């Protein structure tokens, strides 16, 4: 009624909707994780340079871990000017620039960014808005000798001023020297995150990047070693390697197709039939309204009567062994209508009455009457005549 | 002196499983039928990207330098199969352009009757190689035949090119933009290509 | 139920001029479908930019009807010349031409 | 910010070209609706949201704008018709002025939330007091006369609606007699 | 099935529905013109078990149960030629194809131009 | 070669169709073909202002297969006709229409 914009609907078959599986679930693959970042080392040292000329390094494209960063409470202090370290491990340094030493005297919290001071500006570096966060590790555990800044001059980070410093070397991170792990920002990125694999089952997918949804299947395709997935005659995606054990999988996309509603005029009855065009009957009791909603829709969907067709899964008609002239056609030499204690049948149909000729070499059959028959034949020959001002319908 | 290319130097394009199909693609490609400089070290242009080859069986080709200088100042690919390994680094040291016997780095790697053949490229700050070994009877030519070579190392190293020499029988010859069509057998292997410049029947 | 053929011919008429008057609803991204709220709210450099919107959609969807009438036309005139060759053959003559 | 101040306008003529014609505003961005039409129109209610902040923190109070102000205080629906205005106001320059600095997801548009929970963004589960990366989630901008993008800002937000209900807030125009039956130009309440 | 997208081509009202009004006017005319074609006959008339048609030999073009009823040269016939979307079904399969022009082929022989004028 | 009608109705309804589908790949001018690239790597308006222009080429797409399909249509008629036409007077007669 909604899709003919009317409360009566005449005898016919009509296009309402269209049915898609839905993906059940998502699943993630990439390589197995290695080349993490090295500066953890850094963290772990017992000792470190003074601010006057923190020692500095660069990361090579190897795996920040960065979240590892946001468990650093075993540091004596912390510092940002940016996103945290869960949003660190879910990005990636677009400058490879890291810590080796430590900060000390005013500038000491400057092994993290966020920092202030002469050694933070320069020889310490750790700008008051760098764009990440950093643990850091007082002279008592990691960041001086039994000097502490005394011994030195002071005020990426933890990496690089001028003046005679005097930070205490059994102090914490903030009146102590301090020195930790520690970078600021393709350089340095976060580990990539993984799933178990399903087959056979709908599901949104990742693989190495390549995002879509279907049904993963196992297959024998023959990729070449270093191929990691396969394309249709129209470019389309339709195999993988899975980058966690190299089998090749195939790509089937989940079933989708439209949806039709037989009916007698509403005259007749209320009652409907539903075609799930292309669609195997198992498939269904899936995805959309008609099964997920009511007794009165799901009775078109989960049970009451089912009857797979070559043109599609049919529910809520009843198949019969006989066969007639198309009432409501439906595909495949499958028709249906409405019977008589009534209900809407589905049958294949007749073409006509079986005859053989009685033909033999010598047999002729000779009329001996007639009856003039006089028969409507009608055409169309017109179309209404129409005229449209452009101007007038475009600009009002 | 020059040899002809025939139909040498083709190259998967991309990591993909075609098969059965023929696929229209646009690379920087070695033209059909053009000319290759032959050698028996001097240093040459890198151009949009190189085709390299030569009759091998020894390693008396150490391997290549690569750069805009290529020497005393700036970071300068150096690549090498010392027998160990393949080697590859960036440096920029005024290092010796014959180092072998008597026959900064912020990046590096580790890994007659045949012919060794190869493709370099430098793409969106990505250094790509590509290769083969074969077999050969001709020498004093290009192999007259087909054969696809297939990706080895793809690097994000960033450094620009414009010169190279080869590490002490060689062949030399260009890429250029162009437009080939592509012959994936059932087990998605390149086994033909048209160029389709070369000529009014290849263009059909 | 016998004269289908000429009732579907007054339908299909009705159905496309109801489709290119209901397409005048439509706001084709523009901030209204409706001509003169553009022209109220908005001053002149800033409402050409709405109204640009409307024409391109209003002259697409005028557009896509002319040419369905242009193609149903020449199936109306193919059944026209079959009429007016049933009226010499059939109404002039008297045909041997089976069925 | 936290604090944004909502005020209902109604039952009035106005003049928008005193707004617009003013030297003191620094920004008088209009979404919907172009400024110098505002005195010919009629609207069904109009409402006047108004705060301080920092003055670069201005260019996020639009429709489809991002940041800490558009997260965590006060954000425009994306839809939005109505104008933006802005000022400097280094006479007000001070640490009360709060905004948001986190929150466990992003607040709605036209929501508001007085919330003081300790966010985490180190591992430890801080349970309402503050430690190693987590923290009390109101703080204030230092406003002093040393500070330009951190100087403080006068804001007001003018929302207008622009409903089926009846004509509520009307700019300076004049009716005049009823005619009817003769072909006629006309204009109900900025219906033209 | 993007959702941003598809609240976007909301703003541009019946055209994809006039598509597939379109579409589906096509479709069923396809069902038309193959009734129009082979629907000419009224019954399924068959052939006789006998053969004596004057010396004519018609095995070539008559159905077979060894070649679907097709006959053999419609066997040759039937050999020799070779996402969002989708393809529906016609009305009619090839075999309720082959059981017209079996019909019509059998009418033919057995009964002249008659079984189109009146019975066979 | 004999039977060049008809299997130039199966090559054309599949050029159309691959036609169409490869269509899906093209940007008309937007950033990508990609619909997650535009929708993720873009704030809300510039991600809606380049959507826009997918939208519109895919539409456009869309309406030229149809219409193409429309056109097709009516020529596949038109022989239909003169099939139904040779079956009523050649098989069911004996035509005296010469050729
Ligand atoms: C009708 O013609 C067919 C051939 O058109 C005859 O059948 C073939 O007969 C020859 C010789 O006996 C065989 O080599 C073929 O293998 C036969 N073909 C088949 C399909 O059987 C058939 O015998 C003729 N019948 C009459 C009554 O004339
Ligand atoms: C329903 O019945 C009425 C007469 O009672 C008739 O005029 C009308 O056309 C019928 N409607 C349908 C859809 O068959
Ligand atoms: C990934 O690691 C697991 C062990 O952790 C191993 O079984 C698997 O083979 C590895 N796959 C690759 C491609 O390295
Ligand atoms: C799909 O339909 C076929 C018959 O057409 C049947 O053999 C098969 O089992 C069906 N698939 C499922 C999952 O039921
Ligand atoms: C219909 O025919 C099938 C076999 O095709 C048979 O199993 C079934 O019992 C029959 N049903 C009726 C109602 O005769
Ligand atoms: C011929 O048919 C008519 C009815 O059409 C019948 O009245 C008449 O008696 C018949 N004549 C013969 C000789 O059968
Ligand atoms: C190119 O090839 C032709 C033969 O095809 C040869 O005669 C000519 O010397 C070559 N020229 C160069 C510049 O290599
Ligand atoms: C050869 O390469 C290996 C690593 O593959 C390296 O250890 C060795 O020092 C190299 N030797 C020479 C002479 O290049
Ligand atoms: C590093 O750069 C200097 C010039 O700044 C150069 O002399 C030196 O050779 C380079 N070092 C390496 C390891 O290439
Ligand atoms: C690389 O070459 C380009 C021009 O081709 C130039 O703009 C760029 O500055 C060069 N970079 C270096 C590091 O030499
Ligand atoms: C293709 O692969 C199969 C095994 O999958 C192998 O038997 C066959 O020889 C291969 N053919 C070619 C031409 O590579």
């Amino acid at each position: 009624k909604c899709t003919l914009k009317s409360f009566t609907v005449e005898k016919g078959i009509y296009q309402t909707s269209n049915f898609r599986v839905q993906p059940t679930e998502s699943i993630v693959r990439f390589p197995n994780i290695t080349n993490l970042c090295p500066f953890g080392e850094v963290f772990n040292a017992t000792r470190f340079a003074s601010v006057y000329a923190w020692n500095r390094k660069r990361i090579s494209n190897c795996v920040a871990d960065y979240s590892v960063l946001y468990n650093s409470a075993s540091f004596s202090t912390f510092k940002c000017y940016g996103v945290s370290p869960t949003k660190l491990n879910d990005l990636c340094f677009t400058n490879v620039y890291a810590d080796s030493f430590v900060i000390r005297g005013d500038e000491v919290r400057q092994i993290a960014p966020g920092q202030t001071g002469k050694i933070a500006d320069y020889n310490y570096k750790l700008p008051d808005d760098f764009t990440g966060c950093v643990i850091a590790w007082n002279s008592n555990n990691l960041d001086s000798k039994v000097g502490g800044n005394y011994n030195y001059r002071y005020r990426k980070p933890f990496e690089r001023p001028l003046q005679s410093y005097g930070f205490q070397p059994t102090n914490g991170v903030g009146y102590q020297p301090y020195r930790v792990v520690v970078l600021s920002f393709a350089t340095v990125c976060g580990p990539k995150k993984s799933t178990n694999l399903v087959k056979n089952k709908c599901v949104n997918f990742n693989f190495n990047g390549l995002t879509g949804t279907g049904v993963l299947t196992e297959s024998n395709k023959k990729f070449l070693p270093f191929q990691q997935f396969g394309r249709d005659i129209a470019d389309t995606t339709d195999a993988v390697r899975d980058p966690q054990t190299l089998e090749i999988l195939d790509i089937t996309p989940c079933s989708f197709g439209g949806v039709s509603v037989i009916t007698p005029g509403t005259n007749t009855s209320n009652q409907v039939a539903v075609l799930y065009q292309g669609v195997n009957c198992t498939e269904v009791p899936v995805a959309i309204h008609a099964d997920q909603l009511t007794p009165t829709w799901r009775v078109y969907s989960t049970g009451s009567n089912v009857f797979q067709t070559r043109a599609g899964c049919l529910i809520g008609a009843e198949h019969v062994n006989n066969s007639y002239e198309c009432d409501i056609p439906i595909g495949a030499g499958i028709c249906a209508s409405y019977q008589t204690s009534q209900s809407i049948i589905a049958y294949t149909m007749s073409l006509g009455a079986e005859n053989s000729v009685a033909y033999s070499n010598n047999s002729i059959a000779i009329p001996t009457n007639f009856t003039i028959s006089v028969t409507t034949e009608i055409l169309p020959v017109s179309m209404t005549k129409t005229s449209v001002d452009c101007t007038m319908y475009i600009c009002g | 002196a020059y040899t002809n290319s025939f139909t040498r130097g083709v190259y998967y394009p991309d990591k993909v499983f075609r098969s059965s199909v023929l696929h229209s693609t646009q690379d920087l490609f070695l033209p059909f039928f053009s000319n290759v400089t032959w050698f028996h070290n001097p240093v040459l242009p890198f151009n949009d990207g190189v085709y390299f080859a030569s009759t091998e069986k020894s390693n008396i080709i150490r391997g290549w330098i690569f750069g805009t200088t290529l020497d005393s100042k700036t970071q300068s690919l150096l690549i090498v199969n010392n027998a160990t390994n393949v080697v590859i680094k960036v440096c920029e040291f005024q290092f010796c352009n014959d180092p072998f016997l008597d026959v900064n780095c912020t990046f590096e790697y580790v890994s007659f009757k045949n012919l060794r053949e190869f493709v370099f490229k430098n793409i969106d700050g990505y250094f790509k190689i590509y290769s083969k070994h074969t077999p050969i009877n001709l020498v004093r030519d290009l192999p007259q035949g087909f054969s696809a070579l297939e990706p080895l190392v793809d690097l994000p190293i960033g450094i620009n090119i414009t010169r190279f020499q080869t590490l002490l029988a060689y062949y030399v010859g260009y890429l250029q933009p162009r437009t080939f069509l592509l012959k994936y057998n059932e087990n998605g292997t390149i086994t033909d290509a048209v160029d389709c410049a070369l000529d009014p029947l290849s263009e059909t | 139920s016998a004269l289908g053929k000429l009732q579907n011919v007054v339908n299909q008429n009705a159905q496309a001029l109801n489709t290119l008057v209901k397409q005048l609803s439509s706001n084709f991204g523009a901030i209204s479908s409706v001509l003169n709220d553009i022209l109220s709210r908005l001053d002149k450099v800033e409402a050409e930019v709405q109204i640009d919107r409307l024409i391109t959609g209003r002259l697409q969807s005028l557009q896509t009807y002319v040419t369905q009438q242009l193609i149903r036309a020449a199936e109306i005139r193919a059944s026209a010349n079959l009429a007016a060759t049933k009226m010499s053959e059939c109404v002039l003559g008297q045909s041997k031409r089976v069925d | 910010v936290y604090a944004w101040n909502r005020k209902r306008i109604s039952n009035c003529v106005a003049d928008y070209s005193v707004l617009y014609n003013s030297a003191s505003f620094s920004t008088f961005k209009c979404y919907g609706v172009s400024p110098t039409k505002l005195n010919d129109l009629c609207f069904t209610n109009v409402y006047a949201d108004s705060f301080v902040i920092r003055g670069d923190e201005v260019r996020q109070i639009a429709p489809g704008q991002t940041g800490k102000i558009a997260d965590y205080n006060y954000k425009l629906p994306d839809d939005f018709t109505g104008c933006v205005i802005a000022w400097n106001s280094n006479n007000l320059d001070n640490y009360n002025y709060r905004y948001r600095l986190f929150r466990k997801s992003n607040l709605k548009p036209f929501e508001r939330d007085i919330s003081t929970e300790i966010y985490q963004a180190g591992s430890k589960p801080c349970n309402g007091v503050e430690g190693f990366n987590c923290y009390f989630p109101l703080q204030s901008y230092g406003f002093q006369p040393t500070n330009v993008g951190y100087q403080p800002y006068r804001v007001v937000v003018l929302s207008f609606e622009l409903l089926h209900a009846p004509a509520t807030v009307c700019g300076p125009k004049k009716s005049t007699n009823l005619v009817k039956n003769k072909c006629v130009n006309f204009n109900f309440n900025g219906l033209t | 099935d993007s959702t941003e997208c598809s609240n976007l081509l909301l703003q541009y009202g019946s055209f994809c529905t006039q598509l597939n009004r379109a579409l589906t006017g096509i479709a069923v005319e396809q069902d038309k013109n193959t009734q129009e074609v082979f629907a000419q006959v009224k019954q399924i008339y068959k052939t006789p078990p006998i053969k004596d048609f004057g010396g004519f030999n018609f095995s070539q073009i008559l159905p077979d149960p060894s070649k679907s009823k097709r006959s053999f040269i419609e066997d040759l016939l039937f050999n020799k030629v070779t996402n969002g979307l989708t393809v529906l079904p016609p009305l009619l399969t090839d075999e309720m194809i082959a059981q017209y022009t079996s019909a019509l082929l059998a009418g033919t022989i057995t009964s002249g131009w008659t079984f189109g004028a009146g019975a066979a």
